RNA sequence: UUUAGAAGGAGAAGUCAUUUAAUAAGGCCACUGUUAAAAAGUGUACCGCCGGAUAGGCGG
């Protein structure tokens, strides 16, 4: 959570990610040749949970 | 009286790196935030100044990690100590996804206000050891100093917005379209801007402060480029400002 | 006052930088100093590990190649020199978010009656001590003939210390260059003071051409599966993790002290990795302390009050049981 | 307490750093030295190999384009100098990790005892015997006519040795200088000091423009193919942990040992690679002695608590799954 | 008011035995370095006296 400044005054942001989106772009790197990170920071069991 | 402020060589570490979809640069979100919590810090106190336009200029880089030989990059993370809520008692922790990088930058503020001279560099010099640039720790700085002329700036390569390439590429989805623009140019790469918004301005029971207006946002991406300082073309047309629109937060430089 | 806030947080005090790794001579430590570099590896090994009586049979004459890095002084350099830096801030001016308001003026008031009764004197003097006895090396300490320990404000150079003259588990109090330093980390901490920044430098006489010991990268990949040592602007380091992990290590009063009479770092559980248990899974732990102090009104000892305050310097995420 | 605990490691309590190759002369051996550096070397082969007779009649014929490296002295030195040196660690202040108090407390009973009766004296000697006989040379001790070894201690030089008369299978006991060495070793070794510092030098006269072996790197399938040699600071060496397992050869004490008669280096399960066979692969190995003397609390013959301690001494990870 | 706030990756190690790079050869022709200059900058600081103070002060 972040705020910003909304024109004098402030607002309160709840950031969320968006997963489909991850993996649709996870899909096209894998079908292309820019540079990229594979980013294996994870499990099997954290990835169900 | 206006003028411009550079704060040179500026070194963080540890600074944040992972956005959901990118692993490198820190968004300009986070540089507008340490500028506008700067302002804040100084209008709580008896200077009064406004800080409107941030220009960056990368000097050196390293992500935290290693190379393979097959030259991919390995991020590295520290070892998690302990986690809040359930599981909190045992010895090791969950591991989620995240980056860091080091990196050494100038700043360039264009301030506007009463009393901009040098005292207000000196005031900007005493305040700014409290404060922390896109989650990282300031450890060094070379100076700070008022700057009127374009030569006085150093050598480095600024990082504007180059969205027209992003558009004028093919692919019915934009996602096609910055692909392809990846592809034609190895300059530019992709940057976070700003959010979006999924929701209404309303209040929800839990946040950081419930007094402002809550509302779901999402990251906004957008393609960006390295210019040299001494090939700049003009002082403004390097600068990163806010910008509000209906729920459309973000980063431009205009 | 009914609970805690259901969004608290705070941040640390004590914000160490990157060490960074050089090798030089002791009668010329002053002037000169060489790059310490880290270099790959590859060995040969047996399969000596715990198999089951199966696969024993099987694979017990097999080769073991494995991959590797290590660190080494050279031939002519035989001393090591460490250089790091912490930045110190006040401890009121860290409580990054609150949600409630009477809770923060109540941690607030809390905070100045400590100051005002003890002046955060007693932490001070104990991290000024871990930093004298050079507690941060974990590995490269052990077998060395001569450790020395210099500390620098701004530009004041401070007499050098001798860890090698310093018990790991026991606190001294009666050292000049030691009060003046930690007076100065109290009178941050409590608020008389905008900031602080620390400087300091070791020398370890380890031997000519031993074995240094750099941080551990924490790295995870498919292929390679060896040991990988940090680099820090090409030369090797240690991470600040592990020097704040030393600096905190001042934790005495956990109970059951009397029967391991070691200090452990202060973790909100009391849990050291080097143990396997934990020593405060009870009321003794900081949230059952923090509630008998704050929420219910309660003067508490001052050891607890100690390890609360200690809690607080090294911050985290002190929140509410978060509900769906 | 019942089982070994889910964290436990020894660091290493014998140090050794990494040899580097001097060459010089006999005559003039206290007064200089020279650079051993390495030289690439290509080689074309007859396709010597064993080969199935499918494909042999259309392929023996052909070269074999290789590459290679090698060192060898000069021509006008023939003496061969190697220096290294050891640090030595109380064995007490080595448990690295231990995820319990009764095991850590078990295991600092046990080792007061065993200097209460031996006072780590015998694997002392044993040590510095392996390094008066020079058996971290390897393939340089093959054909050589002087080596001569000396142990430098602080600023004390210790009387030099003739390694050719040691024999490679008895342990001497009886040297003056092997003792005075030994005891302050075994005095490092339980406790009496913090550390010990010993440097080593040897010289070996092989012959004018001989060859000398060096470590070789081990290259997995991922770069080339082709001989590398190690090199310590450009010149030629050997590895820190090729000189440790000679040290480690004084493993006297392995079952069968009347049938063989000879050292082997200290490992887990008794492996021995000069031989294939191993010679610890039952009860008589770490694992099943190490929990007889801690769990169950059993007196053991004292070959035993040698060759525990010596295990203990060259450290390893003895984790235990749950 | 910064995808904010938090963090010990660690212990153990034998890379190695062999080797035939080898035969042959035409670097060739032609060419404008030019005009002008201050090594002087004091060119080297000596005989003596009051100083009993290696304090500090006079004569040619």
């Amino acid at each position: 959570q972040v705020f910003f400044p909304v024109g004098g005054s402030y607002h309160l942001l709840s950031i969320l990610p968006s997963t489909v989106l991850n993996y649709e772009v996870s899909d096209r790197l894998y079908r292309s040749k820019i540079p990229k990170i594979r980013l294996r920071l994870l499990s099997s069991n954290a990835a169900s949970t | 009286m206006k003028g411009y402020i550079l704060l040179e060589k500026v070194n963080i570490e540890n600074a944040n790196a992972f956005n959901n979809i990118i692993v490198g640069i820190p968004a300009i979100t986070s540089f507008l935030g340490f500028a506008r919590a700067l302002e804040r810090k100084l209008n709580a106190k008896e200077i009064a100044i406004r800080i409107n336009g941030v220009g960056l200029e990368f000097h050196e880089y390293e992500l935290k990690g290693y190379k393979n030989k097959r030259g991919q990059y390995v991020t590295s993370c520290p070892l998690p100590g302990s986690i809040p809520g359930q599981n909190e008692k045992k010895l090791d922790a969950h591991i989620m996804n995240q980056a860091y990088i080091d990196l050494n930058m100038s700043f360039l503020l264009e301030v506007e206000g009463p009393h901009v001279d040098m005292s207000t560099c000196k005031s900007i010099k005493s305040t700014m050891e409290t404060l922390r640039i896109a989650g990282g720790i300031i450890r060094n700085y070379k100076k700070i100093r008022l700057i009127d002329t374009l030569a006085d700036i150093p050598y480095g390569y600024f990082l504007t917005l180059r969205q027209d390439n992003l558009n004028d590429a093919a692919g019915d989805d934009m996602l096609d379209k910055m692909i392809h623009a990846l592809q034609q140019e190895d300059t530019l790469v992709p940057i976070a801007v700003g959010f979006k918004a999924l929701s209404e301005v309303g209040h929800v029971e839990g946040q950081r402060d419930p007094e402002k207006d809550h509302c779901f946002v999402e990251s906004i991406f957008s393609l960006g480029g390295f210019e040299c300082s001494k090939i700049l073309e003009d002082i403004n047309s390097c600068l990163w400002r806010y910008k509000t629109e209906e729920g459309l937060y973000l980063c431009t430089i205009i | 006052l009914k609970s805690r806030p259901e969004n608290l947080s705070f941040a640390r005090c004590l914000n160490t930088t990157e060490a960074k790794f050089w090798q030089t001579d002791f009668l010329k430590r002053h002037t000169f100093k060489l790059p310490l570099l880290i270099t790959d590896k590859a060995v040969l090994a047996s399969k000596g590990h715990e198999m089951p009586p199966d696969k024993l049979e099987k694979e017990i004459m097999d080769p073991n190649p494995q991959k590797s890095q290590s660190c080494t002084l050279s031939t002519e350099c035989d001393t090591l020199r460490i250089d790091f830096g912490i930045k110190v801030l006040p401890v009121k001016e860290s409580m990054y978010s609150c949600s409630d308001y009477n809770y923060r003026t109540a941690i607030y008031q809390k905070i100045d009656e400590y100051i005002a009764e003890d002046g955060f004197l007693t932490l001070a003097k104990r991290y000024v001590n871990n930093i004298a006895n050079a507690r941060f090396l974990w590995r490269n300490r052990k077998g060395a003939e001569i450790i020395e320990t210099i500390v620098t404000i701004e530009d004041k150079e401070y007499p050098s210390f001798n860890s090698k003259s310093f018990n790991l588990d026991t606190f001294v109090e009666d050292n000049a260059t030691i009060n003046e330093i930690a007076q100065q980390i109290a009178d941050t901490f409590a608020g008389k003071r905008e900031y602080l920044n620390i400087y300091v430098t070791c020398f370890v006489k380890i031997g000519c051409a031993m074995e240094v010991y750099p941080s551990q990268e924490m790295t995870f990949d498919d292929d390679d599966k060896g040991k990988k040592l940090f680099k820090f602007e090409g030369s090797a380091g240690m991470h600040s993790q592990k020097i704040n992990n030393a600096l905190r290590t001042i934790d005495t009063w956990y109970p059951d002290y009397t029967t391991y009479e070691f200090p452990i770092p202060v973790e909100n559980y009391g849990a050291a990795r080097s143990i396997g248990i934990p020593f405060r899974p009870d009321t003794k732990s900081f949230y059952k302390l923090i509630d008998r102090m704050i929420l219910k009104n309660e003067d508490l000892p001052i050891e607890d009050k100690h390890y609360v305050m200690a809690i607080l310097i090294r911050g985290g995420m002190f929140s509410k049981k978060q509900e769906k």
